[PDB]
């Protein structure tokens, strides 16, 4: 298959400089796309790597670089300053042929820009209890809180339990730390027979946490 | 640059109906437009190109047409491999501009949501913060209201949200609600209540926890 292969995940403060790359295997044309988290696909520009011509999107001029090595069939975009803004999803995008413009894709970079600094999580139990039981059934959860950076895993019983489980996704605070919510219905009979404990793991800080969650 | 407008911004549909969705573009293109599907945490894939060009692979059920400003992208018979986002973009004029995204979700009857609030853990109040947690377990469609109220004041700018995405299964939504206060404050009042909005309820639910009972 032709196919476009990009450098990998990227977690930057404000005002670093930053260089990703798109390499071809297996286009005389490669073109870049923002996707910010939640929001849709966005044009940056285009670059011919025979004799790197480039055009910039107006919202994107002057705000990035992109370049291309031919010799090595790699484009790259290159930021001197980042700001928190240009944390993102990007992707590179080509053709295989004259015809299809567009049919590749490289599998994105995801860039993370932020002042926050790696933490592991804190996990608090949500206990189930009446203010969370109706009719036989009761919700109980963990609240995985003030970590950084994206992403952490959230398993129950060791993956053993996986019926009614909801894992949210996470949302950023005010403090540049994520937190989200795992919580898993059960019966309320279950309560006290059935231990329940959510694996939480958070590869960037090397944090495991397994919190039982009681009544 | 080209301004291209899709509609709608969501749509809800069963396994077998005829989907169609739209793209506008601010100026002729002529028939220079792709349709893309992307799914969540995934690249987007090319479907359609040209307008009406399948690319190789893809299944005969989609197909594109229109010409000049105004463009369908039709599937024929949904499948549940189909459910996903779908973007356009015209590639007449540099910059090749996008879309705004149309997501094809799954339709099934008004659910209710089941309503649970969670205090805060003793662990978490040691640690010098106080999150109540405010779940809507199960419920369609996605859109609910949530309002915060400690001593029957409405809270605004100490919650955030997040939502599920829609269960394969059950095709329902979850959404879970924090609302986060310092230690000292949530000490200073007495009872928490999540107040829930949603279609399936005839009238507002109100979970409710007085702090230390
Ligand atoms: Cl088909
Ligand atoms: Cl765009
Ligand atoms: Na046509």
């Amino acid at each position: 298959q032709m196919q476009l292969v990009q450098s990998g995940t990227e977690v930057k403060k404000p005002g670093e400089s930053l260089k990703i790359s798109c390499k071809g295997s297996g286009t005389y044309w490669i073109g870049w796309v923002r996707q910010m988290p939640g929001k849709g696909l966005e044009w940056m520009g285009i670059i011919y790597p025979g004799d790197s011509e480039t055009r910039y999107s107006p919202s994107f001029q002057g705000q990035v670089t992109i370049s291309a090595d031919k010799s090595i069939n790699t484009a790259y975009l290159q930021w001197s300053s980042l700001k928190a803004s240009d944390t993102a999803i990007y992707y590179c995008a080509g053709g295989s042929g004259i015809s299809t413009p567009m049919d590749v894709w490289g599998q994105g970079t995801t860039v993370t820009v932020s002042s926050a600094s790696t933490k592991g999580p804190s996990v608090f139990p949500l206990a189930p209890s009446s203010k969370s039981t109706s009719g036989g059934t009761a919700a109980l959860g963990c609240l995985v809180k003030d970590y950084f950076p994206e992403p952490v895993t959230v398993s129950w019983n060791s993956g053993a339990l996986t019926s009614g489980v909801h894992t949210f996704p996470a949302v950023l605070q005010s403090s540049g730390l994520y937190s989200l919510s795992s919580v898993v219905t059960v019966p309320s009979s279950s309560l006290g027979t059935q231990t329940y404990i959510c694996n939480v793991n958070h590869k960037p800080s090397n944090t495991k946490v397994d919190k039982k969650v009681e009544p | 640059d080209i301004q291209m407008t899709q509609s709608p911004s969501s749509l809800s549909a069963s396994v077998g109906d005829r989907v169609t969705i739209t793209c506008r573009a601010s100026q002729s293109i002529y028939s220079a437009l792709n349709w893309y599907q992307q799914k969540p945490g995934k690249a987007p894939k090319l479907l359609i190109y040209a307008a009406s060009a399948l690319q190789s692979g893809v299944p005969s059920r989609f197909s594109g047409s229109g010409s000049g400003t105004d463009f369908t992208l039709t599937i024929s018979s949904l499948q549940p491999e189909d459910f996903a986002t779908y973007y356009c973009q015209q590639t007449d004029i540099h910059p090749y501009t996008f879309g705004q995204g149309t997501k094809v979700e799954i339709k099934r009857t008004v659910a209710a949501p089941s309503v649970f609030i969670f205090p805060p853990s003793d662990e978490q109040l040691k640690s010098g913060t106080a999150s109540v947690v405010c779940l809507l377990n199960n419920f369609y469609p996605r859109e609910a209201k949530v309002q915060w109220k400690v001593d029957n004041a409405l809270q605004s700018g100490n919650s955030q949200e997040s939502v599920t995405e829609q269960d394969s299964k059950d095709s329902t939504y979850s959404l879970s609600s924090t609302l986060t206060l310092s230690k000292a404050d949530y000490e200073k009042h007495k009872v928490y209540a999540c107040e829930v909005t949603h279609q399936g309820l005839s009238s507002p639910v109100t979970k409710s926890f007085n702090r230390g009972e």
